[PDB]
């Protein structure tokens, strides 16, 4: 088995993972108007949040493909739209709003009888490397004393968001639901560090429980296999 | 190199870190102390503490060799004898401490203090039976008045330039 | 290095150990990084910060410490870098213990970049979070950690040798020095508000003694700060 | 005549063959379920193994196509999902079941409307070669009597196995008929062995009858034609 | 042959013939196989094993052996592979019959790989499986055959010779040798658990005598195994 | 010393002493000794044979080994000498106690040829004499003396230093070193029927610790034999 490709980054690290499931049914309590913004966490897909903890700071490009279906798995002649916006940039309020036509937020029109589109999100970040938690509050100048849980959460980390839509002046007549897969291209980590072993509680601190669990357990005694 | 919790034993948070560390006594003589388990890291156990053991979690099967030095803990003025005896896959755990002399082992002496290498050959995954690392009492753990009869010991491990691993494998514990 | 005020002098085995395996370094500034040019040299705020000593019992659990922020009211440097704009500093810290040939027990001296620390309380009984004000701040004197496997930050120990770390067995040594450089995504960061680095120092054999002797084990820690970035600014 | 092309291993096994047929009914007793594992035999396909049982030792990628149509032949706007699960990992149980998002089980993702796809899984033992019968016990150490028939064959033998699925949340709309094809590419025999010459009783051990036939009769007598 | 203890003299007629034309070899080690080093004279082991001679009938339908396993509690060749954890050797096997110049018959010594010998019993009518334990680790003594047509494994001798073989015809040679190298999918499995490989002698004109004459046929087995593969365990 | 597999490494003073004044040679057969030659490399069974370690308490008489004894079903070597006709070999033992700076006694690490150990018991009120069966093939853990002044052997112990010997003083040296070459009568005996060799450990001053550490003191015996001499047999 003479190769260290599979221990490469780029191999640990190179599968299209999904990180979305938007669902856009004609009408029920979900988001009955025919309108999604997805803000754009890498952890939905689950088991990845350990996997890159492994380091602190790291940087890539990132691949995303947008699967579309219904429910039934019915492919049906609908054209919607996709845009991204950066992280700059506000994100749309309403169905009818504007930001669907702000060019500066990039737009990908394709129809479920189009095969899945296929868009590169490239290195975002204003530091020169991505971060995965910054030990200090993320406020230039001293603090102000409404926060106290805001610890650890890097802002300028954030890589934008996307946004759907059913295309039109009126509301879809399907119901659907579209899948967002990531998939990480140039990668380049740097300092390591210990795998998680306990559960995640948020998404934004590597919080842990009042109670630890253990990472191997079941052994009786050092003498007994 | 990373730690290896021999000592797998309690769940209690307070004594949760009695794992990577294991006891060696004034007590017991030339008896039988402890097997530090399989020399596997893939398989669900004490390597799970070590990274190498959790990186395995991440791939399916590997190939390599691996080394484990072992970190004596107690007083200056204590002294004693251990012979660390790795057994080969296969072969039942070895009777009584003489059984162990008759193969590939190291006699552990406490003057040598700093630490000593195991060198483990050859461990694969063809997913069981696997190798294993047996630490004996070659004699008792003598000490003088004002040294605790009672000593600990951490067992920390690691891979060679031959260790090699397969394809990406995924299963992990959160939720 | 006899650079700074008072050192310690010692047979000193190859305890010297270098961050990630390059010293620390400058700032290259010829281009338009900065067009105010910074200018420090070596001695002037280098001397030997040595925290207060900590004593190391058989219930003890580990402590650690946060370098950016560790000077506050603490030397020059505090009075430096408290008023001024932005910080960058390499390091070379020096922890030693001070025991007999008849204490036995085991530490790791580690170091660790980003260090966020957690935390967690009971559960939804009568708060939901409020993570402390002084889990930053920490004293020269804290902390003490609170749950040592998991370092509270949900992380194992078992695998911290990772990051540049030393051994100390009272078996053997004494002393133990690493040496740290800078590490961050800006090459300019400010200071107190980030800190941008963590010290540990974890007991894996939690200490013993036969009684009859001092069962309270000396710490010391000793810090020099090498590679800092400054000017001066106002008050 | 003079060409030996046809009389390579490559040429004697390079064909699309097929060697899977999976049935998903909208309902019936087959799987209840709508969805189904295909553990990748090659013996599918009858004639491979006598084919095949002319070596001890071989080597070979294999391209698979997946041609799924109705049991009408209906071309139909359902969008389903290929997934491919390596040998160490695990099988997926359910329709809703986790392994379907697990990133190392590669899937595949195509429209019936969209032309069959189109997949190749290379060498994946973690022997020299592939190997249809070990003379021994596949457990190493002292013997268990836990199990006693598997004998012969190889654990390591295994190329993973094949899952499928109409994606999305709810059931299908259409009956859907997938069939499995495999083609063998890059091959490397050794060991040459008689061919079969009984007919076979299991696909784990080279059983014959209790009463042999002979591979050619009706002679009457050694002297007359 | 200066390898090994007694021979059985012959004028060296050219019954030789190699096992698809490359001769035993050993390891090469320059790589990183084993980070421990074999070291190996060669004449330590190659004692000239002779098993038990089996006798040959009239009703005679051929008898089979398999070599990993065949030196366990046998030799000081078996109490090695039984300790060692891991095995690899290549053999020489000489299987000479000793008949009169009045009789007749024909063997077929022939060598082959992966033998899975089956095999099937009466029916399902009390039990459906069972496979004996004891048709691996046959002794010097096993195995009478079955079904010589198939060779208990639904493959016809018809085609036999494409495997390694060699001819024993009464009317020329009462000797029959056939030289084996090591072959496998890993470069090392172990050996009991393991038959690597099987022997085979098998009659196709049947014997005949006419009686008055010893009816009881020889054939002695005689067995060389070369690179060898160990190096030493427990005990 | 890099024969075998593993050693313990010391500042090993110069406590190399060699029986005699000469090392261990092997035998010189260019005549008619034996028309078998008999082969044999120096690491295939010169592994580091350590018997049990044993104790040493303050009533503690001196223990005794005999050395063509000692592998029975120890070693490989006891199942080479076992069935093996003739043996002969020189030996390199090292006799180490591992011991506090704060424990005191005395030993004597002495080496006698031929040991013909008695013995007597009370008179001729029950039987005569019958001195026993496991006065020979003594065990690796056994065997204590009974009357150390005389070794059993009528032979005051006053005097054994004419014999090689060493000193182990808790003072100085915590190990002892001899090395033995073959000495008999025959330059080839027989080995399990003659123990041609014993080994002694004596105290002279019987040890003393004063309470709150370790009573028993570990001396453990590690032997090398060299110029050993075999080919093989049967079984």
């Amino acid at each position: 088995s003479h190769s260290t490709a599979e221990t490469t980054l780029d191999s640990f690290f190179s599968r299209a993972g999904l990180v979305g499931e938007i669902d856009l049914p004609l009408e029920g309590t979900t988001n009955p108007n025919g309108y999604a913004n997805w803000d754009i966490d890498i952890t939905g897909y689950a088991q990845m949040r350990r996997k890159v903890e492994l380091f602190t700071y790291m940087r890539f490009d990132a691949e995303f493909t947008f699967v579309a279906c219904t429910p039934t798995g019915e492919v049906v002649p609908q054209l919607l739209q996709y845009m991204f916006v950066p992280p700059g940039a506000p994100k749309p309020d309403s169905r009818e709003s504007l930001a669907w036509q702000t060019a500066t937020n990039p737009s990908v029109f394709v129809k479920l009888s189009d095969p899945p589109a296929q868009v590169s999100v490239p290195f975002m970040s204003p530091a020169s490397a991505y971060q995965w938690f910054y030990d200090g509050y993320p406020t230039f100048g001293e603090h102000l004393q409404a926060n106290d849980l805001d610890y650890g959460a890097c802002p300028n980390n954030m890589m934008g968001t996307f946004s759907v839509r059913t295309v039109g002046t009126s509301k879809s007549k399907y119901p659907l639901v579209v899948r967002i897969y990531m998939r990480m291209k140039h990668v380049r980590a740097w300092i390591p560090r210990p795998m998680r072993n306990q559960n995640y509680l948020f998404k934004a601190n590597p919080n842990y429980a009042g109670n630890s669990i253990k990472p191997t357990g079941a052994s009786r005694t050092a003498i007994t296999t | 190199e990373t730690i290896l919790e021999v000592n797998n034993v309690p769940t209690n948070a307070t004594s949760l870190m009695e794992r990577l560390r294991f006891p060696v006594s004034a007590q017991a003589g030339k008896g039988e102390l402890c097997a530090v388990f399989r020399a596997d890291p893939g398989r669900s156990g004490p390597w799970q503490s070590t990274l190498l053991g959790q990186l395995c979690g991440y791939y399916t099967q590997w190939s390599g060799s691996l080394e484990v030095t072992f970190m004596f803990t107690g007083s200056f003025m204590a002294t004693g004898k251990m012979l660390i005896a790795y057994t080969p896959p296969g072969g039942p755990l070895p009777k009584d401490r003489a059984t162990a002399m008759l193969g590939t082992h190291v006699i552990w002496d406490f003057g040598l203090q700093s630490s000593v290498t195991l060198v483990i050959p050859w461990i694969s995954n063809t997913h069981y039976t696997t190798g294993l690392v047996s630490i004996w009492y070659q004699t008792n753990y003598v000490v003088p008045i004002g040294a605790p009869n009672t000593a600990y010991i951490i067992a920390l491990a690691a891979a060679q330039k031959n260790f090699t691993m397969q394809l990406c494998k995924d299963a992990s514990d959160i939720l | 290095l006899t650079i700074g005020n008072s050192t310690i002098t010692t047979q000193e085995a190859a305890n010297i150990i270098v961050g990630y395996g390059e010293w620390p370094s400058y700032c290259s500034d010829s281009d338009a990084t900065a067009v105010d040019k910074p200018t420090r040299p070596d001695v002037s705020v280098n001397r030997f910060y040595t925290l207060d000593t900590k004593l190391w019992e058989k219930s003890s659990k580990g402590w650690y410490w946060k370098f950016p922020d560790v000077l506050t009211e603490t030397g020059v440097f505090g009075q430096n870098a408290q008023f001024h704009y932005l910080y960058r500093s390499g390091f070379c810290i020096h922890v030693q213990c001070n025991a007999s040939k008849f204490h036995q027990g085991a530490l790791l001296v580690a170091v660790l970049p980003e260090y966020v620390i957690g935390t967690v309380a009971g559960g939804t009984g009568t708060e939901d979070s409020h993570p402390p004000y002084k889990q930053t701040q920490p004293g020269a004197d804290g902390f003490e950690l609170q749950h040592p496997y998991v370092l509270d930050a949900g992380i194992p120990i078992s695998q911290l040798t990772v990051c540049p770390h030393q051994w100390i067995n009272l078996r053997t040594n004494n002393c133990a020095t690493i040496i740290v450089p800078y590490i961050n995504a800006l090459p300019f960061d400010s200071a107190l508000n980030h800190c941008n680095f963590g010290l540990l120092v974890v007991p894996i054999s939690p200490l013993d003694y036969d009684q009859g002797a001092t069962p309270v084990i000396p710490i010391t820690i000793t810090l020099a700060p090498m590679c800092s970035e400054f000017a001066g600014l106002r008050q």
